[PDB]
């Protein structure tokens, strides 16, 4: 159970093809208008990770 | 060399203020951004160049 929770929390630190994993970094170095399509893939990757974990 | 060079002033806002506990004060030091409460713990065993510590 601890390993599953740690692996799930480690999924948040994953890059998922992006430059970084921190939300403040991606929302600060990138512009608030051109980063929507780039953050969409990260948000759906995290959502599908949640779906796989709950399954 | 107007608006081009290496050495110049750096009077912008930097995260170097009077830090204190009892509240998760925002920290943006050493290229790391996060949210957490600071706690005064004595640590003298650090190296001359060591600044942080990881888990």
């Amino acid at each position: 159970n601890a390993q599953a929770l740690n692996s799930l929390l480690q999924q948040l630190f994953n890059k998922f093809g992006a430059i970084s994993s921190s939300l403040q970094e991606i929302l600060s170095r990138l512009d608030a208008l051109e980063a929507q399509v780039q953050i969409d893939r990260l948000i759906n990757g995290r959502l599908t990770a949640l779906n796989a974990y709950v399954s | 060399g107007i608006n081009s060079g290496t050495t110049c002033s750096n009077d912008l806002l930097q995260p170097n203020t009077e830090v204190f506990t009892d509240v998760c004060v925002d920290y943006d030091l050493y290229g790391i951004t996060g949210q957490g409460i600071f706690k005064e713990v004595s640590a003298v065993y650090y190296n001359s160049w060591q600044n942080l510590l990881y888990d």
